[PDB]
């Protein structure tokens, strides 16, 4: 038994989403499985959507049930959901469960397969470069045994980026921070601690790649 | 209102 | 609705001991058919739920016998007996009786570390970022245990609580430590007119606040 998962990625505030799922290694049809779509928005938990019984019969969410239709093709072997008028948060993995039961049990069901869900990024922008900014201390911070350096990748869409730092040779004493998505654009940051004697004698230098817009920026971090 | 379980 | 309370949200534990995560309902979730349709589901890191335990007790094919579920009605209590590596992630509570169905807020099981303190470091706009007409401020707590800290912007001495972005990282898989990441984003000539950018910190490994601060003129 498998469960996939298909949506579009991204999309703009006010268009409709649509995600199918798709069953393997058993029938919709003659198991009567329920089916639900449940989500999981940025930084939260599990929401419960949408459920569709095997007869066509449907509950929702009440939260959100104005904008929702859960749908079904069991010939096809899958299940559907549409969420009309889409806004920032609804950017969030999107899982399919199945409500299964062992035979023939019918009122012992549960989630017992999940998908691997599919996530979606809900954002007016168009593709944008990040600005890459160096982050070098104040002159009194550096006068101790260690020093702190960052790197600000600001601005742009869609995810992903990769951070490296003195092109993945530094590698101890890094911390990169999940991207957060604000405004429509994400930022996301880095920092690197190194010694004193390290740092501003030898190089240190953040290597951004933004593979969407073709980019890939060097900005060695300088003393102020 | 309850959620539908089939028997 | 049915409100699904877990306690606590947060469970720090050494691998080899025992947890306990409590639910409570806000109302009965004894479905008319005679069954109490009380689901726990885990997620691990970086991958989907997975079901644990139905019907308030029994546990799914495949789930270890180190966990258990227990309670009724309203009140539902999930045990593992003995922690183990696998076993780290969110655990949620879930009530199919009612519509919505609806899940607790999730716990996080993690590994337990001792305090330590975060490093802090304040960094001012860069150059480029000015002539371009933009001004951020940027504050890194790194290395800190446990995960809960308060980490307020003061420009000249007053909270800014505005215009500010938070990244977290998740716990340490080595040091099981925590990251913070915080920026502060104004426009140039905002920058301009302020002097001293502060950024404060509460944590328990300090009986005071932890501050870094700066002055645009040094």
């Amino acid at each position: 038994v498998t469960l996939k998962e298909s949506g579009p990625g991204l999309l703009k505030p006010s268009q409709t989403l649509s995600l199918t799922c798709s069953f393997s290694g058993f029938s919709i049809r003659t198991s009567k499985v329920g089916v639900s779509w449940i989500r999981q928005p940025s930084g939260k938990g599990l929401e419960w959507l949408a459920h569709i019984y095997w007869d066509d019969d449907k509950r929702y969410n009440p939260s959100l049930e104005s904008r929702l239709t859960i749908s079904k093709d069991t010939s096809r072997d899958m299940v559907f959901m549409k969420i009309t008028s889409v806004d920032t948060a609804d950017t969030a993995t999107y899982y399919c469960a199945r409500r299964g039961f062992y035979g023939r049990k019918y009122e012992v069901n549960h989630f017992d397969y999940w998908g691997q869900g599919t996530t979606l990024t809900v954002s007016s922008a168009k593709t944008t470069a990040p600005s890459v900014y160096p982050l070098a201390p104040v002159c009194g911070d550096t006068t101790g045994s260690s020093v702190t350096l960052g790197c600000l990748v600001k601005g742009y869409f869609p995810e992903p980026v990769t951070l490296t730092w003195n092109s993945g040779s530094l590698s101890s004493g890094v911390h990169t921070f999940p991207a957060v998505l604000q405004s429509d654009l994400y930022t996301l940051s880095s920092s690197v601690t190194v010694t004193s004697s390290t740092w501003p004698s030898e190089s240190i230098t953040c290597n951004v790649a933004h593979p969407a817009s073709s980019t890939k920026v060097d900005k060695k971090i300088v003393p102020r | 209102a309850e959620f539908r379980h089939d028997s | 609705d049915v409100l699904m309370t877990q306690t606590p949200l947060s469970l720090p534990v050494n691998l080899g001991e025992q947890a306990s995560i409590s639910c409570r309902s806000s109302q009965s979730i004894v479905h008319s058919n005679g069954h109490t349709y009380l689901e726990w589901y885990l997620q691990r890191p970086g991958q989907s739920p997975k079901l644990l335990i139905y019907q308030v007790s029994t546990r799914f094919s495949g789930v270890p016998d180190r966990f258990s579920g227990s309670g009724s009605g309203t009140d539902f209590t999930l045990r593992i007996s003995r922690v183990e590596a696998e076993d780290l992630g969110v655990y949620y509570c879930f009530q199919a009786s009612l519509v919505p169905l609806t899940f607790g807020a999730g716990t996080k099981l993690e590994l337990k570390r001792a305090d330590a303190a975060p490093t802090v470091s304040i960094f001012p706009p860069s150059s480029e970022q000015l002539t371009s007409g933009g001004a951020s401020v940027v504050c890194f707590l790194n290395n800190f245990y446990p995960k809960d800290i308060n980490v307020k912007w003061k420009i000249d001495g007053s909270e800014r609580q505005n215009g500010v972005l938070n990244s977290w990282t998740d716990q340490d898989s080595k040091d099981s430590t925590y990251s913070m990441s915080s920026t502060l984003t104004l426009t140039k000539d905002e920058y301009e007119r302020h002097n001293s950018y502060t950024c404060e910190a509460t944590h328990k490994t300090s009986t005071s606040p932890i501050v870094k601060s700066f002055n645009r003129n040094e």
